[PDB]
RNA sequence: AGCUCUUUCUCGAUUCUGUGGGUGGUGGUGCAUGGCCGUUCUUAGUUGGUGGAGCGAUUUGUCUGGUUAAUUCCGAUAACGAACGAGACUCUGGCAUGCUAACUAGUUACGCGACCCCCGAGCGGUCGGCGUCCCCCAACUUCUUAGAGGGACAAGUGGCGUUCAGCCACCCGAGAUUGAGCAAUAACAGGUCUGUGAUGCCCUUAGAUGUCGGGGCUGCACGCGCGCUACACUGACUGGCUCAGCGUGUGCCUACCCUACGCCGGCAGGCGCGGGUAACCCGUUGAACCCCAUUCGUGAUGGGGAUCGGGGAUUGCAAUUAUUCCCCAUGAACGAGGAAUUCCCAGUAAGUGCGGGUCAUAAGCUUGCGUUGAUUAAGUCCCUGCCCUUUGUACACACCGCCCG
C-alpha cells in the first residue's frame, strides 16, 4: 500500500539469502540479530526492514522455490 | 491535567488498573483475570490507555486539517 | 559584579557575536583565503583562531596583522587589552573548503579568464584532491542583456536528507 | 571634516599611537567610549578618518555599521609629518611573539 | 551645539534597527537578537538557529 | 528557542512559514572538596561548545 | 463532614444563611449599587448576595494555603463581551473581595497569612467544620 | 533657527573661494542583475555506465498486465546492474510499576508534632479523618524530568489475487497508514532594487532626491477579498462546581522587566511592598467552553452591540484624526443569506480560551498551544487540476495558440 519495500531493501534480502540460507530462519527476531553479524547496515530501522522482508522470503522459500 | 471529561476517564482507568494491580501482587491470578475479563468485555478502555491525542495545526488554516479560505479572483 | 545577562539571551548573544566575527573576517581576510573562525572561551582569555590557509599574510611583517586584528576584535568586543587573542591556522587541504574554492572563482573571473576554463579547472582540481563530487553554479549576467546560469558538476553528490 | 585644530590632533595623535580605530556608524551619540577626550563620535572621527583614507594613508572596512580603520604605511609617514614626531616613531605595533 | 537636530528616539520603530543592516522594518526582537527577518534568514546558521521541523 | 518567519524576505507568494529552533541544554553536578580536584576537574573536562560555571556555596 | 465532605452549593448555601442570621458581618454601604465585575451584565439579582460571596470565599480559603483579592477578582471574573472583538477574561472587582476579606477578619474566620495572602484561622476552621456537619446532618435526599 | 538682520564680541588657518572629484538616496528599471523566494512540485518525475537497435541526431533500459502514497514493487521484455527525486533520512508525539539518575522537579511514607477541627465515634484521655506547616542523619523514582532502552516487521493466523507482488479480515497490542521537516531534472521576463555597506547603468546631489516643525498615509455616492460579531430558550443572564497546556521575563548596543501580596476607588485604575537570570518567582499557570441552582419565555426582547453624546483613567514631551480601557447614556442593521464559492477524514470539522510575534501605548491580525469534540466518503475520475499511454494537430511566445468572405 502504502508499504512497498524498495529495491535497496529487497536486494539485501535476495543478497543475504543467497550467501546465508542455512544460517537464516523462519523467525524475524533471530535474523535481525544475524544481520548484525553478517552485514553492515547503517540505521536500525533499515536493518529491521531488511531482516523482516528476508524473513517473509524465508517463509515463502520454505514452502516452494521462489522466482529468482 | 486535561480538563473535566478528560479527568473523569483518567481517574476511572486508574482505579480499575489499581484494583487489578493489587490482585496481581497480593490475591491470586485467576481473580485479577476475572476482573480484566469483566472490564475488557464491557470495557471503555479501563485497563488500556487510549492513544488519541492532539494533531498539530499547520500554517494556512487555524486547525490541523482546516485550510483557511480562498476567493480565487 | 553581575554584570549578568539570561542564559537563553546569553547563548543567542554568543551566536550573534560569532556571526559578526565571521562576517568581519570574511570581508578582511579575502586575499588570505579566509576559511572560517572558531572562538574558544577560556578563563582569562578569549581566543580566536582563524582557519585561513594564507597564514603568512595573516601574520604580517615582524608579527603584525594578527596584532592589528586582535586589536580590532578586542576594541569592538569591549575586550580589555589582553583578554582576547588571535591565532592564525593553516587549513588542511583547500580543496574540500567550498569557501576556498569559491573565493578562487571570484579571483579567476576577476582576473579575467574565461567561464568554462575557470569552472572546469576548479572542478578538475577538486576532483584531483579526491573528493566525493562537486558542483559549481554561475548565475547572473555575462556580456549580455539577459541573465544565464550554468551548472558545472563532476563526481557524485547527494541532494536530500540528513 | 570640518572640526577644530585641537580635535584633529586628538584624532591624528590617537590614531598614530593606536594604529587602529573603530567607530559605530552613528552621527549622534556624540561621544564614543574609549579615548574620546570627548567631542564627537563617527564624524569628527569618521569624517577626519574618511578624508585621511581618500588620500590613501588609511584603509577603511565598513561591515556591520562599525567601520574599522586601519593605518597604512604611507599614512604612517603622513601622520609622522603632521605630528612632526621623533623619526622611528613607533605606533600600535612594536612587538614580541613566540 | 546645535540644540537643533533631535526629537525623542527612546521607543517605537524609530528607536531601533538591524545590528546587521539599519532596516527599521520586520525586526526580530525576541531573545535580544535584534536582526531584521531578511537578515536573520541569512545569518540563522552562524547564530545557531537550525532547521529541525 | 523558536523563531517563526515568512520565507520570503518580502511577500507576494503562498504564505509559507519557517521555524528555526536553538536548543539549550543544562546540567549541574555537585562536588565537595578542595584545592586541586576543583580547578582540575573543571579544566579538563574542556573544549567544544560548552558553558561552565562553578559556584562557591550557600547563597 | 470536613467541609470537603459537603457539596459546594449546599455548603455555601447553608453557611451564607448562617452568616445572615448572625447579623454581624459588615458591608460597604454600597452593595445596593455594585455590579461585582466590570464583565458583569447587571448586578446581582439577590441584593442579599454579599453573604453568599463571603461564604464562598471562606470556603475558598479554607481549602487552600492562602489566597488574595487578585485571585478572587479573576475567579469571579467571567468572560467579557468585547462586542466586535472576541471575548476575554476579566478578573472581577477588587473592592468587594477586599471588603469581604477585611470583614471576615473581623469575625476572625481568616487572618493575614505569612508571605502575603489571607489564610483561614483555626477559629474559622472550626466554624466552617461545624456548619459543614449541620448541612451533612440535615438529610439525605 | 544667529536661519536672516541690526550691534560687535568670539573661535583661529580647521575652513572659505576656484578647478578637477566624491558621497548618500525608501530615486528608476526585478522587463538590466546575485541571493532569497513563490510556482510546476512533495508531482512522480530524472540520468548516466556497459551492451543491443540506427549512416545520424537518438533509442531501448524507463513496459502490455498487476500492484503502490510515490518510475513502489512483481512479471514480462534485448537488456544488465546502479544513482537522482519519492523513499530510506531527520524531527516531534503517544506503549515502556524496565534502565541510569534527580533538594533549582515531585512522591511515598514517616518521624510527625503542631495548627488542630472536632468531622464522626467516645464523657474525655483516645481512635479513624482532608489540608497546611514543621522540616529531618527517612525512604523513592510511580506520577515529573531527560538521557539512554525496547516495541511495529502489516510479526501469526485465515480468505482473495498470476495463488506472486499485494489486498482484506482477525490477535497481541501503541496496529500496518501520529504529524511534520528534508526535496531532483529543468523551467518562469512569477515576486523582491523598499532586506542587502548585494548590485549596474541611469538619475539627482547645496537653491538636494541626504534632516527637524506640521499634515497625509486614517480624506466618502459606490464595488471586492480575508476576517470578526451575529441572528437566540442546545440560548442571553445572575449566584455557585472547576481543570490545563505550548510558551514568557529584569539586572538588555544604551533605556528598562515579569509581578504575587496590604491599602484607596463602583470601575477603569491608583498606591506601598517584596522575590525572581527563572525546573527557584509570577504560576499545584486554581483559564475559558463547560457543569450547575436560579431568572427570562420565545417579544430584534434580556438575542445583537452598531453609531453617537458626556464623563473617568492609562502610554507618551506631544493622542487633536477617537492609541487604548472603563462608566453611563443613545440601543442600528441583522429574525438564516440569491448568482456563486472555500476547505476538510480523526484529536479531524466545529465551539472554546491562553501564550508568542508586532509593541512605549495599541489586536478584530498572524502564529502556535491545550480544552470541549462530532456529522460524514472510505472511495472514484464526473466536473476541476496535473501527469500516464495511444492518437490527431495549419499549434511551438505552444488554445490565453493558429481559418473563410
Amino acid at each position: 500500500m502504502g508499504r512497498v519495500r524498495t529495491k535497496t531493501v529487497k536486494k539485501a534480502a535476495r543478497v543475504i539469502i543467497e550467501k546465508y540460507y542455512t544460517r537464516l530462519g523462519n523467525d524475524f527476531h533471530t535474523n535481525k540479530r544475524v544481520c548484525e553479524e553478517i552485514a553492515i547496515i547503517p540505521s536500525k530501522k533499515l536493518r529491521n526492514k531488511i531482516a523482516g522482508y528476508v524473513t517473509h522470503l524465508m517463509k515463502r522459500i520454505q514452502r516452494g522455490p521462489v522466482r529468482g | 491535567g486535561g480538563g473535566h471529561v478528560a479527568q473523569i476517564y483518567a481517574i476511572r482507568q486508574s482505579i480499575s488498573k489499581a484494583l487489578v494491580a493489587y490482585y496481581q501482587k497480593y490475591v491470586d491470578e485467576a481473580s485479577k483475570k476475572e476482573i480484566k475479563d469483566i472490564l475488557i468485555q464491557y470495557d471503555r478502555t479501563l485497563l488500556v490507555a487510549d492513544p488519541r491525542r492532539c494533531e498539530s495545526k499547520k500554517f494556512g488554516g487555524p486547525g490541523a486539517r482546516a485550510r483557511y479560505q480562498k476567493s480565487y479572483r | 559584579m553581575a554584570v549578568q545577562i539570561s542564559k537563553k539571551r546569553k547563548f543567542v548573544a554568543d551566536g550573534i557575536f560569532k556571526a559578526e566575527l565571521n562576517e568581519f573576517l570574511t570581508r578582511e581576510l579575502a586575499e588570505d583565503g579566509y576559511s572560517g573562525v572558531e572562538v574558544r572561551v577560556t578563563p582569562t582569555r578569549t581566543e580566536i583562531i582563524i582557519l585561513a590557509t594564507r597564514t603568512q599574510n595573516v601574520l604580517g611583517e615582524k608579527g603584525r596583522r594578527i596584532r592589528e586584528l586582535t586589536a580590532v576584535v578586542q576594541k569592538r568586543f569591549g575586550f580589555p587589552e589582553g583578554s582576547v587573542e588571535l591565532y592564525a591556522e593553516k587549513v588542511a587541504t583547500r580543496g574540500l573548503c567550498a569557501i576556498a574554492q569559491a573565493e578562487s572563482l571570484r579571483y579567476k573571473l576577476l582576473g579575467g579568464l574565461a567561464v568554462r576554463r575557470a569552472c572546469y579547472g576548479v572542478l578538475r582540481f577538486i576532483m584531483e584532491s579526491g573528493a566525493k563530487g562537486c558542483e559549481v553554479v554561475v548565475s547572473g549576467k555575462l556580456r549580455g542583456q539577459r541573465a544565464k546560469s550554468m551548472k558545472f558538476v563532476d563526481g557524485l553528490m547527494i541532494h536530500s536528507g540528513d | 571634516m570640518l572640526m577644530p585644530k585641537k580635535n584633529r590632533i586628538a584624532i591624528y595623535e590617537l590614531l598614530f599611537k593606536e594604529g587602529v580605530m573603530v567607530a559605530k556608524k552613528d552621527v549622534h551619540m556624540p561621544k564614543h567610549p574609549e579615548l574620546a577626550d570627548k567631542n564627537v563620535p563617527n564624524l569628527h572621527v569618521m569624517k577626519a578618518m574618511q578624508s585621511l583614507k581618500s588620500r590613501g594613508y588609511v584603509k577603511e572596512q565598513f561591515a556591520w555599521r562599525h567601520f574599522y580603520w586601519y593605518l597604512t604605511n604611507e599614512g604612517i609617514q603622513y601622520l609622522r609629518d603632521y605630528l612632526h614626531l621623533p623619526p622611528e616613531i613607533v605606533p600600535a605595533t612594536l612587538r614580541r611573539s613566540r | 551645539q546645535q540644540l537643533y537636530w533631535s526629537h525623542p528616539r527612546k521607543f517605537g520603530q524609530g528607536s531601533r534597527s538591524c545590528r546587521v543592516c539599519s532596516n527599521r522594518h520586520g525586526l526580530i526582537r525576541k531573545y535580544g537578537l535584534n536582526m531584521c527577518r531578511q537578515c536573520f534568514r541569512q545569518y540563522a546558521k552562524d547564530i545557531g538557529f537550525i532547521k529541525l521541523d | 528557542l523558536r523563531i517563526t518567519t515568512r520565507k520570503t524576505p518580502c511577500g507576494e507568494g503562498s504564505k509559507t512559514w519557517d521555524r528555526f529552533q536553538m536548543r539549550i541544554h543544562k546540567r549541574l553536578i555537585d562536588l565537595h572538596s578542595p584545592s586541586e580536584i576543583v580547578k582540575q576537574i573543571t579544566s579538563i573536562s574542556i573544549e567544544p561548545g560548552v558553558e561552565v560555571e562553578v559556584t562557591i556555596a550557600d547563597a | 463532614v470536613t467541609v470537603k465532605d459537603v457539596n459546594q452549593q449546599e455548603f455555601v448555601r447553608a453557611l451564607a444563611a448562617f452568616l445572615k442570621k448572625s447579623g454581624k458581618l459588615k458591608v460597604p454601604e454600597w452593595v445596593d449599587t455594585v455590579k461585582l465585575a466590570k464583565h458583569k451584565e447587571l448586578a446581582p439579582y439577590d441584593e442579599n448576595w454579599f453573604y453568599t460571596r463571603a461564604a464562598s470565599t471562606a470556603r475558598h480559603l479554607y481549602l487552600r494555603g492562602g489566597a488574595g483579592v487578585g485571585s478572587m477578582t479573576k475567579i469571579y471574573g467571567g468572560r467579557q463581551r468585547n462586542g466586535v472583538m472576541p471575548s476575554h477574561f476579566s478578573r472581577g472587582s477588587k473592592s468587594v473581595a477586599r471588603r469581604v476579606l477585611q470583614a471576615l477578619e473581623g469575625l476572625k474566620m481568616v487572618e493575614k497569612d505569612q508571605d502575603w495572602g489571607r489564610k483561614l484561622t483555626p477559629q474559622g476552621q472550626r466554624d466552617l467544620d461545624r456548619i459543614a456537619g449541620q448541612v451533612a446532618a440535615a438529610k439525605k435526599k
